[PDB]
């Protein structure tokens, strides 16, 4: 009934606002730092640890100013929240790969403008 | 673990390494007292209770012994200082990485205590042990290895084995990789510097005899043979250890840019070592 | 996708657990009850970002405990049909491929893995590799997969991914 | 319980599990004490409360300084014949410890039973084990336990010590060869406890014959500070319909079917689960001082309670002192 290839989401996931992997890393490390203080509170879930180390391994934007810059440059582009977050998380390098990993980008942007946006991603990727 | 340590203070196992920085660089003097090895994970203790009953512990009194999830076997009454290193084979999509036990130092080997033996001498017993527990007919087993130990005055030989390799999942960005004695490599985290000579002794180099000698700073005696009281036991080697971390901004291979000016490069550490060899 | 939404959940406070500070008890109760959970409609409930609104406490007639409807900003995750997601390989099998996306186990069967990526137990890690030995998918790798379908079991989702279409496999 | 003395290992001392030898050693102790039930025959002292301390005025008393030690009856039966018995009935053979007969130094003691403690001591910064002989039950089958506490006290001096000293003077005994030092605890008349006060308390010993078992007239006094009980620590999340399933540290004692008390569970307390935890009492709370690696089970219930009967209705460091001084007039 649902399909992420054509943005086919449930009605519960209509007001769903996406998050970046470095956003999830920053906020869950802030929650872990809140757990480090404010004692007589136990350790969090196994889900917390697994999600936190998972998005710590796959984090691409090492600065929150990088997060804000990518969010400002992509939010002014006519995308859905889902397409925006999936582009800024997978980070493709060719516009063919941008249309192949996300088949709902077929004809949303021009492929030269799409390659400009992907080169802006590879410009704003914090390298390791 | 309490049986095998024979009443040795547990706090000895909790000591963190001293970070090597421009403020702590003077601690590696005299250079000949030291050995070094390339690290690929955090250091842990490992206890063998026989067969697959292998447990690890992170040195903190609060931490539980965790059962090791690796297909490997160790004799009972074995107590090791180790790290866990994944050995990548090939590069990129074809790259295959296998985790391996890397012994850093040894305390007890199948009920034989070795902690009071000299670091290289303890390592000599450790090296034989890895072959003893080896299983080459069983390629499904996780390997046990001893770390390659360098003389601190030969740290230059480590950087010749550092290569920039394409690791599976690095988005095509090459990562610093240390290549071992086989066709396997791991991502290094840094370099441990371990003192092998106990105070008041230290190792000099005699320019007239072209040989290293031991010097006692208290008695002023000099000898060309190893004094028994100059031997650094496990607890002195472990307590006195430095760690030179190799994170972002540190240049140890010529393809790395940019360098952080507050962090010791290969060139800074090698220059300091060269000035203090003489 | 990692989501920042608002959710509504009702907390039941027995009068033994009122205390001098009542609202901190409700905040700790919400951070206990819904963190780390998984629901079929809202996915993996990762954490609660900010407890926005605390409702009026309706004393249930005959019952002792008070009931608080609570709105809260929350970080969650939901797996989706057809979404290409990064993943960590945990096990390579002759039947399939155990990977992880966060806390989620994902099982990629070999029958929906193309004929180039054959299985090898003879390598010292059992792995997925081609005859060119170019693409080597082994344990603790960074890969990408296309999630075909998800199955929720015992208040938690696992998923099934695939590698059939283009640009799938090792990063 | 093969730990002989905790804090050191000692040469030659060895648990005895041989079936024929052990049944003998134990049997002969029951025999020598005229003891009824199962287990340890040794006289068992009780804790001084505000009711007990009245007995120090009813008959004559002697007093000495308790040190924490381990309770061992020493059975001297022969030549290498020396054994030691636990609060537990555990039996240990001692090897190179030799007891000369006072009349004939060539002969050795037989059919002798001693009471005392094993204590570790300090001079050089290293542990020197000592056996302190605080009473004697039998000598040559002579029933010296039915004699008077000064009689028994003297006996121990000339029968078990002077002889071991003479043979040491001569080099027939190199003190060095023997597993441990051997000494008699000195005892004092009641009136001298004011000058005196690892010594953890006092012992008040009556003048009468030795009695095995629970002795209501032998009083062990501890300053109320050192009062401690050993519980098994069990922490469980406790919010079945309760809002917060906070895990709660429960304390357990031997003989009691349900929880004795509660401790507030610290972040550090947790790893001690299933293991004996040692607690003091302060604030109308229990507190964790240390861990013990020497027992897999708690104190007897009635022990815990007689700990409480002691803490709530205490005999104070000062209360005892006035009671003694008044009677010293």
């Amino acid at each position: 009934e649902e399909d992420a290839s054509q943005l086919i989401f449930p009605k519960e996931f209509e007001t769903a606002e996406t998050l970046l992997n470095s956003e999830v890393h920053m906020l869950l490390e802030h929650r872990k730092q809140q757990n480090e203080s404010a004692e007589d509170e136990q350790e969090l879930s196994e889900v917390f640890m697994k999600t936190l180390n998972y998005t710590a391994r796959f984090s691409r934007f090492k600065n929150r100013e990088t997060i804000a810059s990518v969010r400002s440059l992509l939010l002014q582009k006519k995308l859905h929240k889902f397409e925006l977050a999936c582009l800024a998380n997978l980070c493709p390098e060719t516009a063919e790969e941008s249309k192949a990993l996300i088949p709902s980008l077929e004809g949303r942007f021009e492929d030269e403008e799409l390659q400009q946006i992907l080169d802006d991603i590879q410009t704003k990727r914090s390298f390791q | 673990f309490f049986e095998l340590i024979q009443g040795t203070e547990i706090d000895i196992f909790s000591y963190k390494p001293t970070l090597l920085t421009s403020k702590t660089l003077e601690k590696i003097r005299p250079v000949f007292d030291y050995r070094c090895m390339v690290s690929g994970s955090e250091q842990k203790f490992l206890i063998g209770l026989g067969k697959s009953q292998i447990y690890t512990w992170d040195g903190r009194q609060s931490d539980r012994w965790i059962k090791l999830d690796l297909k490997t076997e160790l004799p009972r009454d074995t107590l090791l200082s180790v790290e866990i290193v994944h050995e990548l084979k090939g590069e990129g999509k074809a790259q295959r990485k296998i985790s391996a036990i890397h012994i850093l130092d040894v305390l007890v080997l199948n009920g034989t205590d070795v902690r009071e033996q000299h670091f290289n001498q303890r390592i000599q017993l450790a090296e034989k042990f890895v072959k003893a527990v080896s299983k080459p007919s069983r390629p499904d087993m996780n390997p046990i290895r001893v770390k390659e130990v360098y003389r601190l005055e030969e740290m230059e030989k480590i950087f010749v084995r550092l290569e920039m390799k394409i690791i599976k999942g690095s988005s095509g960005t090459p990562k610093l990789s240390y290549t071992g004695r086989d066709d396997r490599h791991f991502v290094p985290m840094g370099l441990y510097i371990v003192r092998t000579v106990n105070e008041p002794w230290t190792m000099g180099f005699s320019k007239s005899f072209k040989k290293k000698f031991f010097y006692n700073k208290k008695t002023k005696d000099s000898t060309f043979d190893l004094p028994a009281d100059s031997i650094a036991p496990f607890h002195i080697c472990y307590y006195g250890r430095l760690f030179w971390e190799w994170g972002d901004g540190i240049r140890v291979h010529d393809s790395q840019k940019p360098q952080d000016q507050d962090k010791l490069s290969k060139e800074d550490v090698l220059s300091f070592i060269q000035m203090h060899r003489a | 996708m990692f989501y920042h939404i608002s959710l509504e959940h009702e907390i039941l406070l027995h009068p033994r657990y009122f205390g001098p500070n009542l609202l901190n008890t409700v905040k700790q109760k919400l951070f206990t009850e819904v963190e780390g959970t998984c629901t079929g409609k809202y996915g993996f409930v990762i954490a609660v970002t900010t407890i926005d609104n605390i409702g009026a406490g309706v004393i249930q007639p005959g019952r002792g405990f008070v009931l608080y409807p609570v709105k809260y900003k929350a970080i969650v995750f939901r797996p989706f049909k057809g979404e290409v997601v990064d993943a960590v390989v945990t096990q390579v099998n002759k039947v399939g491929l155990f990977t992880e996306i966060g806390p989620m186990s994902c099982f990629i069967s070999r029958h929906s893995i193309p004929s180039e990526m054959e299985f090898d137990p003879n390598s010292n890690p059992p792995c997925y590799k081609t005859m060119d030995e170019d693409i080597v998918i082994q344990q603790d790798d960074e890969i990408r997969l296309k999630i075909v379908g998800t199955r929720v079991d015992k208040n938690d989702i696992f998923a099934i991914g695939s590698l059939m279409d283009d640009y799938l496999g090792l990063v | 319980g093969a730990i002989f003395l905790e804090g050191v290992t000692v040469k030659g001392v060895t648990q005895v599990t041989t079936q024929p030898k052990l049944g003998e050693v134990q049997q002969k102790c029951h025999q020598f004490c005229g003891w009824e039930g199962s287990g340890f025959p040794g006289a068992q002292p009780v804790s001084m409360d505000k009711q007990n301390i009245k007995l120090l005025d009813l008959k004559p008393y002697k007093v000495s300084w308790k040190a924490d030690g381990t309770r061992y009856m020493m059975l001297i039966d022969g030549t290498n014949e020396v054994f030691m018995i636990d609060r537990d009935n555990s039996v240990f053979h001692v090897s190179n410890l030799e007891f000369p007969f006072r009349k004939d130094l060539r002969m050795h003691l037989s059919n002798t039973l001693l009471d005392g403690e094993m204590i570790i001591d300090r001079v050089n910064g290293q542990a020197v084990p000592r056996y302190l002989i605080y009473d004697i039950i039998k000598f040559n089958s002579q029933p010296v336990g039915d004699c008077d506490f000064n009689v028994r006290l003297q006996c121990i001096e000339r029968e078990i010590i002077s002889p071991r000293h003479e043979k040491m003077k001569t080099g027939l005994i190199d003190k060095t060869q023997e597993p441990f030092s051997v000494r008699n605890k000195p005892f004092f008349d009641i009136c001298t406890s004011r000058k005196l006060l690892e010594m953890d308390g006092l012992i008040f010993q009556p003048t009468g014959k030795y009695k095995p078992g629970r002795c209501d007239d032998i009083l062990k006094w501890k300053p109320p500070s050192l009062n401690s009980v050993d519980f098994r620590l069990k922490i469980t999340r406790m919010g079945g319909e309760g809002l917060l399933p906070q895990n709660v540290g429960l304390l357990y004692v031997g003989g009691y079917e349900r929880p004795f008390a509660q401790i507030k569970v610290t972040k550090e307390l947790k790893q001690y689960d299933n293991k004996i935890i040692e607690c003091k009492f302060e604030n109308n709370s229990w507190v964790f001082m240390r861990q013990r690696t020497d027992k897999s089970f708690p104190n007897a219930y009635n022990t815990a309670m007689a700990v409480c009967n002691s803490i709530s209705n205490p005999v104070t460091k000062e209360m005892l002192f006035e009671f003694i001084d008044r009677c010293t007039a």
